RNA sequence: UUUAAUGUUUGAUGUUCUAACGUUGACCCGUAAUCCGGGUUGCGGACAGUGUCUGGUGGGUAGUUUGACUGGGGCGGUCUCCUCCUAAAGAGUAACGGAGGAGCACGAAGGUUGGCUAAUCCUGGUCGGACAUCAGGAGGUUAGUGCAAUGGCAUAAGCCAGCUUGACUGCGAGCGUGACGGCGCGAGCAGGUGCGAAAGCAGGUCAUAGUGAUCCGGUGGUUCUGAAUGGAAGGGCCAUCG
RNA sequence: UUCCUUGUCGGGUAAGUUCCGACCUGCACGAAUGGCGUAAUGAUGGCCAGGCUGUCUCCACCCGAGACUCAGUGAAAUUGAACUCGCUGUGAAGAUGCAGUGUACCCGCGGCAAGACGGAAAGACCCCGUGAACCUUUACUAUAGCUUGACACUGAACAUU
RNA sequence: UUAUUAAAAACACAGCACUGUGCAAACACGAAAGUGGACGUAUACGGUGUGACGCCUGCCCGGUGCCGGAAGGUUAAUUG
RNA sequence: GAGGACCGAACCGACUAAUGUUGAAAAAUUAGCGGAUGACUUGUGGCUGGGGGUGAAAGGCCAAUCAAACCGGGAGAUAG
RNA sequence: CUUUUGUAUAAUGGGUCAGCGACUUAUAUUCUGUAGCAAGGUUAACCGAAUAGGGGAGCCGAAGGGAAACCGAGUCUUAA
């Protein structure tokens, strides 16, 4: 019971966000993936944000 | 200390025996290892349920120098 | 509705989409229904006249639907594709 | 007096061409992130009751 | 630069004042009446008291709740989920039957490509010991698997490294399993992506536990709706949270 | 007030789980929800003795009122229907009614209560009902009352700032 | 004192203590007026516990309640 | 000539036993029993009203009625 | 008779007779039968020497899909 939810929201202008769990006291850095954002069509980078 | 608990029956066993006629995509055995293996026209799924990639009878054999139950489909 | 004390069944399931006042003042009429009008052109007040839609109707459209075999002149309704073409093959004439 | 239609029912069930009823399903409202996106998309289209609970909603739905 | 004091708005209280108000003080009259009212006067006096609003207190009073299973009830235990046995060689199958677990973890412990193969023991060897690292032989998985058990696992699903984000979006032939709500498996199709020379593989993790319907409400988005009209509020739809 | 417990010792009795005296090992006394004493009082609780006795050993007789018979009047609870025996077995598991068997001419009257799971009251015990009532409280939610402040009824002057 | 299964060791009691109450008293019955308390005034009245008399009545204010305190913290309507 | 003093009738009460228990009686009779100048008893009239009264307190009593009287109404309450 | 796994049961109910005594009514809705008409069917209130006739306001049906705008024998889903 650690693990918080946290959302990633893409880099591009849309509102689009994944969302995930994370244990923020081992990995304190955010988290930045390449994730394919439905509303561009294409594969943009994902960075972290409060949920 | 004290038993009673148990979980829900999960029906796993084969679902198609040999000769059967099946779809493609009918489960033919779940299972929780690979007892069975997947041989010709026949999938492993994530849980290594088999089904039918083709459609056709099904067919066991033990084949392999361990002597391995695999399923297959004679695609008819 | 009681189950027994089980959570019934129209209140385990989510409720969804809205009501529109719209569509209370939107009507659909046939290609039959186009021989039953007074006069040949039809409109939002000949077809109450004859009728075939309510008082409150504002917004009519004809859809493909029974068979038209007269010319008939439709003015100010919507008129699907479909009923557009069986229309203009009984000599008909369709206007905004 | 008139049958009264279950408020709660009406606002969960549509009738559909042959008499069936369409539905919501169940389990997308919330907790979603633990849920396989394949799992929540097979719940977004509306289905069919099941002919088990059909004398249940008509019941509650006279008027539908 | 600064400082004092006369003039002002609003509060913070107090010491006066009497004119509201109180008087279950005295006297007079209605009146041949310890009610009441009026008058005179004294004493209080903007307090007290009452109305509306408001915090506290409030079994004084009121309405109610206070589970089920159960070799009677109570007490104890139990209540959902996973694994094995009971279970009678398909599935399923009860008991307060026999044994154990779960209410997570992981941006690597996921994907892919390339490689790799244990436990234990023996022999020899600085400190070094029953047990550290080194070398050889035996052995052949008796090991390992994030965690219970079971079924699996060498083509390894076990171990290591490189590059990575498919822990993709829309779908989905066809099945499995449920009374139902549901739950599960899934080739293939479209879009876009990773690894690989390529065939290919990837829609999380060896599999099976790690979970909570609906309502109400929150946050973001939205070529939906907008009670005269244009907006807006609110609602819907999509994503997500409690 | 002591569970163990008829504690132990002493007194009383031929014999005393009670009683009286003591011991202290107070399961679990204790000082105004009072402690320990206490003359008098008590239709109060326990125990002992004298007297007295049909309380008893063990009942006997007697006098009256009923019971019994005759005349008059004349109820009640209860009641599926009855041509309404014993035993052993059986069986919704304790039989007048079933099986087997034994016994038994028909009908009263006075008696007695073993049975008819006798009569009486839809068990007070026990359990159950998402029954009820009343009671309790640091259960929940309220609320009368009590209390706090704001505003109103409610004004003037002046300090202090 | 349980009319009608309980008369008692229960209740009361004189006495004792604590506590409230300054009189338009506390308190009680009353939406209120008012009335009781009382035509009484702390040697009085109400409440509570104890229960003649005799000898006495020890320790604990942490908990709960009550009383006092007002500095600080928190905090309603109101204000905006 | 004092006394909630003593003995004991009326009077008030109700401790024991027997009887009665479809009674003579929906609480009595018989034989004994307690108080009997007092916190006594009794007549007539009055007052207190139902979540209320009254209670030397037993949840007692409030018209053979009481852990909330009786009568009418909600009312054909509801009864898995 | 009832109730039950099960009743001659010693489980319930009935002394007997006679009379009375329990699935109704209204309005909606669905299905079946039947009758009329039929891509149509039917009127309500009301008018009316009124069971006629008038009255078609309405209701149901002949089109659906979608939350909705909207489209429409298709539509929704999706960039497709
Ligand atoms: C004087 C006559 C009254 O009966 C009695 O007094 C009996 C002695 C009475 O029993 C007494 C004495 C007692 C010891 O039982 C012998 C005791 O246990 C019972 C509860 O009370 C009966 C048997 C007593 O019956 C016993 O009740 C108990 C609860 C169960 C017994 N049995 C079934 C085992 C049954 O025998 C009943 C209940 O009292 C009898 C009942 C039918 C009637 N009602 C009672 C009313 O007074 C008593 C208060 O009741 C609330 O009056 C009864 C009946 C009419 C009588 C017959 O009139
Ligand atoms: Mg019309
Ligand atoms: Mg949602
Ligand atoms: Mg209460
Ligand atoms: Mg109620
Ligand atoms: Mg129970
Ligand atoms: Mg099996
Ligand atoms: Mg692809
Ligand atoms: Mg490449
Ligand atoms: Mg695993
Ligand atoms: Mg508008
Ligand atoms: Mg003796
Ligand atoms: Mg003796
Ligand atoms: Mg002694
Ligand atoms: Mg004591
Ligand atoms: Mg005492
Ligand atoms: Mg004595
Ligand atoms: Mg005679
Ligand atoms: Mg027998
Ligand atoms: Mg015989
Ligand atoms: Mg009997
Ligand atoms: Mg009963
Ligand atoms: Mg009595
Ligand atoms: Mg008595
Ligand atoms: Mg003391
Ligand atoms: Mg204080
Ligand atoms: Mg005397
Ligand atoms: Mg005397
Ligand atoms: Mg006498
Ligand atoms: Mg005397
Ligand atoms: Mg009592
Ligand atoms: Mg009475
Ligand atoms: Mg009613
Ligand atoms: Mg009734
Ligand atoms: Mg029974
Ligand atoms: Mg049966
Ligand atoms: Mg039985
Ligand atoms: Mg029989
Ligand atoms: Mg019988
Ligand atoms: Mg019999
Ligand atoms: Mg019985
Ligand atoms: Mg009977």
């Amino acid at each position: 019971g650690i693990r918080e939810k946290i959302k990633l929201v893409s880099s591009a202008g849309t509102g689009h966000f994944y969302t995930t769990t994370k244990n923020k006291r081992t990995k304190p850095e955010k988290l930045e993936l390449k994730k394919f954002d439905p509303v561009v069509r294409q594969h943009v980078i994902y960075k972290e944000a409060k949920i | 200390t004290r038993n009673g608990r148990d979980s829900e029956a999960k029906r796993l066993g084969v679902k198609r025996f040999g000769g059967e006629s099946v779809l493609a995509g009918s489960i033919i055995v779940r299972q929780r290892g690979t007892k069975f293996h997947a041989g010709a026209n026949v999938g492993c799924g994530r849980d290594h349920t088999l089904f039918a990639k083709a459609d056709g009878k099904v067919k066991f054999e033990v084949k392999g120098p361990k002597n391995r139950k695999f399923i297959s489909i004679e695609a008819e | 509705g009681f189950e027994g004390g089980q959570m019934p069944l129209y209140r385990r399931l989510p409720k969804f989409g809205f009501t529109s006042r719209k569509a209370a003042i939107t009507a659909e009429i046939r290609l039959s229904d186009l021989a039953k009008v007074e006069g040949g052109v039809v409109d939002l007040n000949t077809l109450k006249a004859a009728n075939i839609i309510g008082i409150q109707i504002e917004f009519a459209k004809v859809i493909l639907a029974g068979e038209v075999t007269t010319p008939v002149t439709v003015r100010g309704l919507r008129v699907t594709k479909g009923a557009r073409a069986a229309i203009e093959a009984a000599g008909g004439k369709i206007e905004e | 007096p008139k049958i009264k239609t279950v408020r709660g029912a009406a606002k969960r069930f549509k009738k559909t061409g042959k008499g069936g009823f369409k539905h919501k399903h169940a389990n997308l409202r919330h907790i979603l992130t633990k849920k396989a996106t394949k799992r929540k998309r097979h719940l977004r289209p509306k289905a069919m009751v099941s002919k088990g609970d059909l004398g249940l909603v008509i019941a509650c739905l006279p008027y539908a």
